[PDB]
């Protein structure tokens, strides 16, 4: 009570801490499975229905 | 969709069945495929089943024979049943399922038919 | 052809039949699957008659399903003078085998 | 409400030892679009407050 504090939520370093901690959780779950690099060839496409 | 069925005139006694219906405006895929078979006289004996990515049924009576496929490249199914005998002379049609896909109780589209009388 | 029906039946215009389709309480007694299909002389049959109690889109309402016990029965009120077909009736009897009947010829 | 109307089948494939690629079998039935539905009345009320 008797407290008015100024607040700003352009400039607060939360979001900042908030983005690059999801990008490291979102990095840190890709690494023990499967690295799909031998699909790089050359596919030989036809449509689904006619 | 449309089916059209094809199969080779009169039959020799030892020589087996190829029948084949073309699929028109459908996948081939995604819905299954059935054949049933009708005397002169009366009929309507269901032969087999086919899915692409489910498991098929065949007839007991007639399990022996049934070796049934389909292809989808050129979008046909195949019934290729052998061992035939003079007394199973009789019209075929060739059909598939609704629209859901999964279900083989019953078959609304068919076919025309084909004589393929035995000789 | 385990599934049997009476060879045929007869009426009058304006009048209701009855059809009946029996089978053993493997068959008809274990799921729903029960169709009814009417072929021309002429033509393929086409059904009028899926899941015992269900028509499809487009037909006329006048045909109905009781799956009375082990036993199926097809009613026809009001038939007309091109209602002259036969009736197979149709079942499952697991592993996707399906048992049809020996028909039903009716005429007026 | 959004929805994907096909019926997909997931097929393995072995490109290693211990490696597995998750292909596509096919699609059981119809292929339809998938698609979201809103309400039209309630997003009305909400564009005349937004606009307000
Ligand atoms: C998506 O596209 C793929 C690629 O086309 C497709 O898979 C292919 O399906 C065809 C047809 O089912 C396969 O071709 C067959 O392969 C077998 C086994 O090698 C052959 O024995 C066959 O030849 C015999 O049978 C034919 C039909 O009876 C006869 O005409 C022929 O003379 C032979 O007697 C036939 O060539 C092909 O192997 C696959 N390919 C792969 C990589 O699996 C797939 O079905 C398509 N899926 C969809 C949903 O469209
Ligand atoms: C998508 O297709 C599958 C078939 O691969 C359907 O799975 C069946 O669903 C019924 C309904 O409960 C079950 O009785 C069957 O046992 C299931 N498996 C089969 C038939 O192999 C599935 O229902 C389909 N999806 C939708 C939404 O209909
Ligand atoms: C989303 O909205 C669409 C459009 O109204 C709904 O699709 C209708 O579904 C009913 C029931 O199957 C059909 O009788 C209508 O013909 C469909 N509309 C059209 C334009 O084809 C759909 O059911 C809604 N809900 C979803 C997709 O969950
Ligand atoms: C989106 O889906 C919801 C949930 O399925 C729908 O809500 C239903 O609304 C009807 C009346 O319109 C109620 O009788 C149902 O009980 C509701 N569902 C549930 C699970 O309670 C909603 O109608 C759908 N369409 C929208 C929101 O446009
Ligand atoms: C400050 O808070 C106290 C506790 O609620 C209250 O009694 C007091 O009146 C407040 N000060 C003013 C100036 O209102
Ligand atoms: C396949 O799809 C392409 C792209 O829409 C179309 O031009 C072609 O006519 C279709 N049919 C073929 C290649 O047989
Ligand atoms: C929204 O509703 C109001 C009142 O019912 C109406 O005047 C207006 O045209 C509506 N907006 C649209 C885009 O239809």
């Amino acid at each position: 009570e008797n407290v008015t504090e100024e607040f700003n939520m352009w400039k607060n370093n939360m979001v900042e801490q908030m983005h690059t901690d999801i990008i490291s959780l979102w990095d840190q779950s890709l690494k023990p499975c499967v690295k799909l690099t031998p699909l790089c060839v050359t596919l030989q496409c036809t449509n689904v229905t006619n | 969709v449309q089916l059209l069925e094809s199969g080779p005139g009169l039959v020799r006694p030892s020589e087996t069945l190829t029948l084949t219906c073309s699929v028109f405006n459908s996948r081939v895929s995604g819905y299954y495929y059935s054949w049933i078979r009708q005397p002169p006289g009366r009929g309507l004996e269901w032969i087999a089943s086919t899915h692409f990515s489910l498991r098929p049924s065949r007839n007991p009576s007639l399990l022996s024979r049934v070796t049934t496929s389909i292809d989808t490249e050129r979008y046909q199914v195949f019934l290729n049943m052998r061992s035939v005998t003079a007394a199973d002379t009789a019209v075929y049609f060739c059909a598939r399922g609704d629209a859901s896909g999964w279900r083989a109780d019953y078959f609304p589209h068919w076919g025309q038919g084909t004589l393929v009388v035995v000789s | 052809s385990v599934l049997t029906q009476p060879p045929s039946a007869s009426g009058s215009p304006g009048q209701s039949v009855t059809i009946s389709c029996t089978g053993t309480s493997s068959d008809i007694g274990a799921s729903d699957y029960v169709s009814w299909y009417q072929q021309y002389p002429g033509e393929a049959p086409k059904v009028i008659i899926y899941d015992v109690t269900k028509r499809p889109s487009g037909v006329p309402d006048r045909f109905s399903g009781s799956k009375s016990g082990t036993t199926a029965s097809l009613t026809v009120s009001g038939l007309q003078a091109e209602d002259e077909a036969d009736y197979y009736c149709s079942s499952d009897a697991g592993r996707h085998t399906l048992l049809f009947g020996g028909g039903t010829k009716v005429t007026v | 409400n959004c929805t994907r109307p096909n019926n997909n089948t997931r097929k393995s494939i072995r490109i290693g030892p211990g490696q597995a690629f998750y292909a596509t079998g096919d699609i059981i039935g119809d292929i339809r679009q998938a698609h979201c539905n809103v309400s039209k009345a309630t997003w009305n009320e909400t564009l005349g407050k937004v606009v307000k």
